[PDB]
């Protein structure tokens, strides 16, 4: 239920724990595929340590060691708690990326933290319900 | 539990078993289809540079639910003719030994204190 | 070890003219509407991203001459403003960027 | 709000709908069978049928040591010294040769499991099989006994002084040096109190099982 | 270009019509299950009386897990649980059709998804009235056994007490293995749910929970004929001659709620 990622599972954390403080500071990071999803469980539990509260002790310890960077701590409690209080989850959004042409073609994808102040992403567009078999089934939801 | 070597503490008044001796009683076979030896099976015990039957009534083997857990392994002396060697047990012995298959009544009559 | 002879070239040939070895067409790629180039069906488009991660930059970039100092992260939210366009009263107490580009049509 | 442990389900694929027919027949045993609320370190006397014996029940007291399984299956296990042989016994809640289940005394202790004790002295494991029960407050805590054991030489069978077994009942200090401590924490692995992989949370599990175990009263 | 390209069901279902859709699917496998519940107001086919040799058809249940069942004398049994879900005869061969000892019927159970699967098995689901089955298997078939097609099976085709052969799949272990067919005998009933469909099977079933298997009569000699006090052909709920009790227990079984056992 976990990838073997780095030289070993503490550098995995590392890792890990530096990937958690990059996505917080910028929000939007580019990064392997298989990496990208691995983080992805950790971004959305450690939101919920936000929305537990800032006297929480335990998450002020789980925040301490995640991010590294002190300065993301009062971001944390007072930016991005603040603004997911009304949601419930998927506060994070995976996305494919075309893959690297670094000559090793990784599977690249997207990861970005829901409610950013960043550029919309261009994310899909489902097919418009004008289409002719769109319409048909609305023909069908009609007399229904 | 008693299997080859497997010291054992012989829980008897035979003289061979009261006497202390300064090595530990083990075991050289298991008399049983399967090698091992637990509580009910009869066991080739060693004692004072002799062998002698011995009957285990108790094992550290972790047991089935609902049962006591023996911290110690305890065996008890039989003759050959099927009498026990020792006229007491000291350790408290289960009660299980009457339905076991086979000639239990003879130690349990010896077992004063069951449990 | 080596092999007892020589493999023939028609031998060889079989081999790596098997369909099994020869490379396989792909029957997903799709069409980018938005910049007319080719991309797969489960595979955003590149050429269109390349203008929004570009821009992410320069964006970026006047956020970090901005804060001017490392571990210097606002504990409070962030607002990007371009040219032509004014904070309002929502925008109080919102870190503010300027940008002397105007409001970009994908950009909402 | 006490909830037993064996209608906590844990995570699995198996089936839901065996947690609901099996908590209906746990909550109808219960009816016959009543099912006092103890925790690890609490001392039990349990009435059981004796297959071996006709006609006989019995009562063996115990200091409850640990808590396995669940649903219909769980089982408890509790710990006395006998004859200066230290016995535990592990009692399944829903057998149905399981007479009468009584508390002799409702109490807690510092890990939730005791298997240390038996390295321990004998004496924290020794108690009176016809030690009489003492008296409980029910709106209240069940007592959490906060004494130290002490171990008996260092070959144990597990090594407690390792900071994962984070063992805080056992007097360390008087038979590990301060360095040997330190020798143990090498297995730390500061990451594991940090790692979110390896949580597992019941709160609202145990939350919604609370209506239902009422609603079924 | 003028090429083939990968479609799916989804990737131009607009998110008004897709939840439409899913609403639709489900109105249709609640039609075609409800047209299909009554067997014997259908058309049925001529009921023959049992006589030595017949055979009876077998079901396909699901493997939802283990857990220990206790009987009057106090001792406790690990029990399987296994759920009959959407059982239904699908196509019946004829004896010289099929094999000149023994005639076979098609049995198909837990219905799937029709969005990802060929339209040739959809057609031929459609023809029959019913939804997608995960699995086809056959089961051999007296003549005097045979029943229609589209008739509704249940696991109170079972009955308490009755020893049982299950053959599943065993699970696949990887190059090292496994994924073989399996058949374990002489596996005693303890209990059947009837709300649920669920059979208590004494003894292990090969494979993973949630596996399907394959259920049928014991072919030992020692229960050479047991349909003799068993529903001939099947149990029919249509008839409802009797409504069965929601929980089938064996005599033997110690029923939750009732007094501890003392071994008096
Ligand atoms: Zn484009």
């Amino acid at each position: 239920v976990y990838r073997r990622l780095g030289l070993g599972p503490e550098s995995r954390i590392h890792l890990l724990r530096n990937l958690l403080t990059g996505l917080v500071r910028h929000e939007r990071i580019e990064a392997t595929w298989a990496r990208a999803d691995e983080m992805r469980g950790y971004a959305e539990k450690l939101i919920d340590y936000g929305k537990l509260g800032d006297t929480n002790e335990r998450a002020m310890r789980m925040a301490d060691f995640w991010l590294t960077e002190k300065d993301l701590i009062p971001k944390l409690f007072k930016v991005l708690a603040p603004r997911f209080q009304g949601q419930n989850g998927n506060y994070t959004r995976m996305l494919q990326i075309p893959n690297r042409k670094e000559q090793d073609r990784a599977k690249m994808a997207v990861i970005e933290y829901k409610g950013n102040y960043l550029p919309p992403l261009p994310l899909p567009h489902r097919d418009s319900n004008l289409t002719l078999l769109n319409q048909l089934l609305l023909g069908l939801q009609q007399d229904l | 539990a008693v299997q080859k070597m497997t010291r054992v503490r012989v829980v008897d008044n035979s003289a061979l078993g009261s006497t202390p001796y300064h090595r530990p009683p083990r075991c050289i076979h298991v008399y049983n289809k399967s090698g091992v030896g637990k509580v009910g099976d009869q066991i080739l015990l060693a004692i004072r540079g002799q062998k002698k039957k011995a009957l285990i009534v108790g094992h550290r083997m972790p047991g089935s639910r609902m049962t006591p857990k023996f911290d110690s392994n305890n065996v008890v002396l039989i003759e050959d003719n099927g009498n026990p060697v020792g006229t007491r047990i000291k350790i408290p012995i289960p009660t299980s030994l009457r339905r076991r298959e086979g000639e239990y009544s003879k130690v349990l009559a010896i077992a004063q204190n069951f449990v | 070890a080596a092999p007892k002879n020589r493999r023939t070239i028609e031998v060889n040939r079989c081999r790596r003219r098997n369909p099994q070895k020869l490379i396989k067409i792909k029957n997903n790629i799709d069409i980018c509407p938005e910049c007319g180039h080719l991309k797969q069906k489960h595979v955003l488009c590149g050429y269109c991203y390349e203008k929004v991660r570009q821009e992410t930059t320069k964006i970026r970039q006047q956020i970090g001459a901005q804060e001017g100092g490392p571990f210097r992260a606002p504990s409070v939210e962030t607002m990007v403003l371009y040219t032509g366009e004014k904070p309002s009263e929502k925008d109080q107490g919102k870190r503010i960027v300027e940008r002397n580009i105007k409001r970009p049509s994908w950009f909402t | 709000r006490f909830l037993s442990p064996e209608f906590i389900p844990p995570r699995g694929r198996t089936n839901p709908l065996k947690f609901k027919i099996e908590r209906k027949d746990m909550l109808d045993r219960r009816k016959v069978l009543p099912i006092p609320e103890f925790y690890v370190g609490s001392i039990l006397r349990v009435t059981t049928a004796d297959p071996y014996a006709s006609g006989k029940t019995s009562q063996f007291l115990g200091i409850c040591i640990k808590r396995s399984g669940n649903g219909l299956g769980a089982t408890f296990t509790l710990r006395n010294t006998i004859e200066g042989q230290g016995v535990e016994i592990c009692f399944e809640l829903y057998n149905p040769r399981i007479q009468e289940i009584q508390v002799v005394k409702l109490e807690k202790r510092l890990d939730d499991n005791l298997l240390y004790l038996r390295d321990a002295l004998p004496e924290y494991s020794t108690f009176d099989v016809n030690m009489k029960p003492v008296p409980q407050e029910a709106c209240q805590e069940v007592p959490v006994n906060k004494l130290k054991v002490k171990m008996k030489p260092k070959p144990w069978s597990k090594r407690w002084e390792r900071p994962n077994f984070n063992i805080k009942g056992i007097r360390f200090d008087l038979a590990l040096t301060e360095e040997q401590m330190k020798e143990a924490q090498k297995w730390n692995k500061p990451w594991i109190e940090f790692d979110m992989m390896r949580e597992y949370d019941t709160s609202k599990i145990e939350a919604a099982l609370w209506e239902e175990i009422e609603a079924s009263k | 270009l003028h090429s083939k390209s990968s479609t799916w069901w989804d990737e131009h279902l607009s998110e008004e019509n897709l939840s439409f859709v899913k609403q639709l699917v489900s109105d249709e496998n609640k039609t075609q299950l409800t047209s299909k519940l009554n067997p014997l107001k259908d058309e049925p086919w001529p009921l023959h009386p049992w006589e030595p040799g017949s055979f009876r058809v077998g079901l396909i249940a699901l493997k939802l897990g283990m857990m220990p069942l206790w009987t009057k004398d106090g001792q406790k049994h690990a029990v399987t649980l296994l759920q009959v879900q959407d059982c239904h005869v699908l196509k019946y061969t004829p004896k010289e059709d099929h094999n000149g000892k023994i005639a076979a019927l098609t049995v198909g159970g837990k219905t799937v998804s029709r969005f990802y699967k060929p339209d040739s098995r959809l057609e031929f689901y459609r023809d029959l009235g019913l939804p997608p089955k995960q699995i086809h298997k056959i089961f051999h078939v007296t003549d005097n056994a045979v029943i229609k097609p589209g008739t509704p099976l249940y696991a109170a085709h079972f009955r308490p007490g009755q020893y049982v052969d299950v053959t599943a799949k065993t699970i696949g272990k990887g190059f090292q293995m496994g994924n073989q067919n399996r058949t374990v005998y002489g596996l005693k009933v303890w209990r059947v749910n009837t709300k649920h469909n669920i059979i208590y099977v004494n003894g292990s079933v090969p494979g993973h929970k949630n596996c399907l298997v394959k259920i049928k009569d014991s072919t030992l000699p020692a229960y050479k004929d047991s349909c003799k006090n068993l529903p001939f052909p099947t149990y029919f709920p249509d008839g409802d001659e009797e409504e069965l009790p929601e929980d089938l227990f064996d005599e033997s079984v110690w029923q939750p709620s009732e007094p501890s056992i003392t071994f008096a």
